[PDB]
RNA sequence: AACCUGGGGAACUGAAACAUCUCAGUACCCAGAGGAGAGGAAAGAGAAAUCGACUCCCUGAGUAGCGGCGAGCGAAAGGGGA
RNA sequence: AGCCAUGGGGGAAUCUGGGCGGACCACCGCCUAAGGCUAAGUACUCCGGGUGACCGAUAGCGCACCAGUACCGUGAGGGAAA
RNA sequence: GGCGUGCCUAUUGAAGCAUGAGCCGGCGACUCACGGUCGUGGGCGAGCUUAAGCCGUUGAGGCGGAGGCGUAGGGAAACCGAG
RNA sequence: GUAAGAGGAGGUAUAGGGAGCGACGCUUGCCCGGUGCCGGAAGGUCAAGGGGAGGGGUGCAAGCCCCGAACCGAAGCCCCGG
RNA sequence: GGGCAGUUUGACUGGGGCGGUCGCCUCCUAAAAGGUAACGGAGGCGCCCAAAGGUCCCCUCAGGCGGGACGGAAAUCCGCCGGAGAGCGCAAGGGUAGAAGGGGGCCUGACUGCGAGGCCUGCAAGCCGAGCAGGGGCGAAAGCCGGGCCUAGUGAACCGGUGGU
């Protein structure tokens, strides 16, 4: 009865909520396509992994048609 | 009497001055083909184990 | 196919992939050998 | 019943032919700071005669601290110990074989 | 009685199956030896232009190494003593 | 994969000889095969003696006792109680 | 008169119509060696410690450093060395 | 049965071994591709060995030591046929 | 070469056997973090590309309607409308034209040497990556490049093959 299969859950979503201290270059969001994007000091790589380019706090902005970005404001 | 240092152990692990068991990374010697340079490099490393790491030190000691 | 390119004037190598049938008869791409810096390579 | 973790792989090659272990000198590291304790003309003999050596024959005075203005006969120095010691007294190399 | 040398020589068993391996040259069978037996004057040991018959104890040392490099197996010189 | 040992085949030399030093070659070193005997240290405990943070009759040897008996088995063998 | 479903075991679950025991007495089951790894009580401490034996004792201990663990690590090694 | 040997049989194919069916009457059909068995001086394949173009290690060299193509190599299987 | 000998002859499983399945990706079941089971409901992978990679530059769909020799519902052309119902190698999903889609030019960073910090996690493993050094590539520069929009396309270790240092 070919029907007993499924995929090793990849455990995605955001991993650092707005207002949170992030160290130099740790991960923020592991997403499917483009539910999120880079932002002030927020690079990403092949799988669409948003992370920090510096330390500082994480924050979530909402720009309708333009989508959703997630950036970090640092303190130095 | 007089336990034997597991030979198959020491032939692939070394225990450090501190006491943590350093081990050789697995996944490079066969799976290869065109594994991104970034691959076969990050594999050339050694590293640490954990809870089995303590099982290891149990297998030697005379050494 | 499974392929590894070799260096001219020497014998360096690198990881690669051939395709045979499709447009892949000749293969002389550039790289970055160790002994010195930068030269051409081959097939087989 | 799976595989211990014997998945970790041998690297310790040069693990052994069939004869085995080769007749090679075995230089003994010993910090000059551990030497500068007692004084005089220290030699391998006078060294094992204390509590650092245990018949490794080859000795290798080295390390850090404060050398002494003494003579320290030895089988091998370190470019470090050598100079601090030159800034102290004297130091003869090994005998020979 | 046991111990000893030689001639033969198991499987259970362990490998969490099981063939190599292990159990082991053990069990046992046989022949021979004596208060012992065996071993013994180097076609030796092995890296010191050096040790110097043999036997045993301690050590070297779970080391060198052997092993479906798995289970596991396991020396020698040298040193200490008889 | 040397060395010691040897079932099968070929098959020397008498020191300007032969072996060994871990495939092999060269140098350099070790050694005298293909004959034989050798005390001692060593093991053992039927036997006798000593002793025990050993037993004290369901223990201690199976047997403190008329026990390798009674008795069971064709037989090897097993095997008490007291 | 009130109240009251044996024991062990095995179990999600037992008085259980699951297990085992007629009764009493005796016998009966986590030990020992060697090596580990903790902990602990001590002794000594850049040192600690002997193994076999030798001498002595006839319940008397002592000598014996061979060796062992420790003082430097890294590295497959050559090597280098608070790197 | 390791062998010596023994049965076979002090028998000799009108005999002995194995096999299946199972007094006696009438019968016992076609399939040989698979398998088995029998047959087939070729051929293909095939081991040890034989052979030594070529080349390796080494030595100052002579030499020594190793790897090794062609070719020659049985049963067996493949192939043909019953 | 069953004459004889030692062995193997898997697990899951509303008993077992037969049957079916065993690893990897996608969605659901999954109860708005993650995780989450059943012989639950449905499908995919064991690849493919030197162009499908890089970078600079340029351009933007499918669909509809109207006209248009072949053509004809649909080739190709233009007008008009068309925020994504297209496309993006292949299942699905998320995603995407304010490009990741389509064409062209030059090229090959389908780099070597490391790796800050995290994701995930029993282990092992998998995953993301700023930045440094050398040496380059496309670009006027800014810059971008450690393969492909991403998520399957896979195998500890042992034992061996060839190359070099």
């Amino acid at each position: 009865t070919k029907n007993g299969r499924d995929s090793q859950a990849k455990r995605l979503g955001v991993k650092r909520y707005e207002g949170q201290v992030v160290r130099a270059g740790n991960i923020l969001v592991r997403q499917r396509g483009t539910r999120f994007k880079p932002g002030k000091n927020v690079g990403m790589g092949r799988d669409f992994t948003l992370f920090a380019l510096v330390d500082g706090v994480v924050e979530f902005q909402d720009r309708g048609r333009l989508g959703r970005y997630v950036h970090v404001r640092p303190l130095a | 009497p007089k336990m034997k240092t597991h030979k198959g152990a020491k032939k692939r692990v070394k225990i450090t001055a501190s006491g943590k068991v350093v081990a050789m990374k697995t996944g490079k010697r066969h799976l290869n083909w065109q594994k991104s340079g970034k691959e076969i490099r990050q594999k050339g490393r050694k590293f640490v184990l954990a809870k089995p790491e303590a099982e290891r030190i149990k297998l030697l000691l005379p050494y | 196919l499974l392929l590894e390119c070799t260096e001219c004037k020497r014998r360096n190598y690198a990881t690669e992939k051939n395709k045979r049938n499709t447009p892949n008869k000749l293969e002389l791409r550039k790289y970055c050998p160790w002994c010195r810096k930068h030269t051409v390579h081959r097939e087989v | 019943g799976r595989s211990t973790t014997l998945m970790r792989l041998p690297k310790r090659g040069m693990q052994g032919q069939v004869p085995g272990e080769i007749k090679r000198p075995r230089y003994q590291g010993v910090n000059l700071k551990d030497l500068a304790r007692f004084e005089g003309e220290v030699t391998p003999e006078l060294l094992v005669r204390a509590g650092l050596l245990k018949k490794g024959y080859r000795l290798k005075i080295l390390g850090e601290g404060e050398a002494k203005p003494l003579k320290v006969v030895a089988h091998a120095f370190s470019k470090s110990a050598l100079e601090k010691l030159k800034a102290a007294g004297g130091e003869p190399v090994l005998l020979e074989a």
